[PDB]
């Protein structure tokens, strides 16, 4: 559901996942590329399944760097010899610094690796269960970061002359 | 390339390239320049297209003194 476990092990399989993510992108560079470039048309200007997929990571190459790092900061993490907590925004805080990876490209994480997944036609999802895993996380984390809060508005715009307030539930402050 | 690698060339172009998404009147042009950004740091990461690559990294810093 909201929860995710990472462990040191999992993340061993998800660098190994990005290793044939990448192995798979290199052949298909020098074999075939129009299917990256329609999967980058498919991201940039047409079907997706709101606000447009991030310039950060819109092809499949940079996406997959953007991963690497997100992997490289995870795992620099969990050389504790301690229990750490830290609330959502100190996590993301440490990853802009450590590695550049900014809050908003990581809510579209989900997203952009079913996108790569179905483009290289994956055929086989399962082996690819750890790294979507980091990717929910990364989708998570950013997403939910300052948790939820409840706005009441005294009526709706759309109907000034009546009372009908409304409450909101929802993410962001 | 290293991660390491990566990390510190991205941090030396963004030193350059430092503009956040408030500094664009419009998302489009925002994340052209971040795709930009990606760009020139794969280049200098790959060692790729690398005179043409600074070349514009020294133009756009000098339109963005
Ligand atoms: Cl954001």
């Amino acid at each position: 559901s909201m929860s995710v476990n990472l462990t040191r092990r999992t993340l061993d399989r998800c660098q190994g996942n990005l290793e044939t993510l990448q192995k798979t992108v290199l052949r298909i560079k020098e074999t075939d590329e129009q299917r990256l470039r329609d999967e980058y048309r498919r991201l940039v200007e047409g079907l997706r399944e709101q606000e447009a997929v991030p310039g950060s990571i819109r092809t499949a190459e940079h996406f997959l760097g953007f991963l690497r790092r997100l992997l490289e900061y995870v795992k620099w993490r969990l050389r504790v010899q301690h229990v750490v907590q830290e609330s959502p925004p100190a996590f993301l805080s440490g990853l802009a610094q450590r590695v550049c990876i900014q809050r908003k490209p990581l809510r579209f994480c989900a997203e952009r690796l079913r996108s790569l997944l179905h483009t290289l036609e994956i055929t086989d999802l399962a082996d690819f269960s750890p790294l979507t895993l980091l990717a929910n996380f990364a989708t998570l984390v950013s997403t939910y970061a300052k948790g939820f809060t409840i706005i009441i508005e005294p009526f709706d715009d759309r109907t000034p002359t009546i009372a009908n307030p409304i409450l909101h539930f929802s993410c962001m402050d | 390339p290293t991660v390491d690698k990566e990390v510190e060339i991205r941090k030396k172009v963004l030193k350059i390239y430092n503009k956040r998404e408030e500094d664009f009147p419009s998302l489009r042009e925002y994340n052209d320049f971040l795709e930009e950004v990606e760009e020139i740091v794969f280049n200098l990461t790959n060692n790729v297209d690398l005179d043409n690559t600074k070349k514009k990294m020294e133009i756009y810093q000098k339109e963005n003194k």
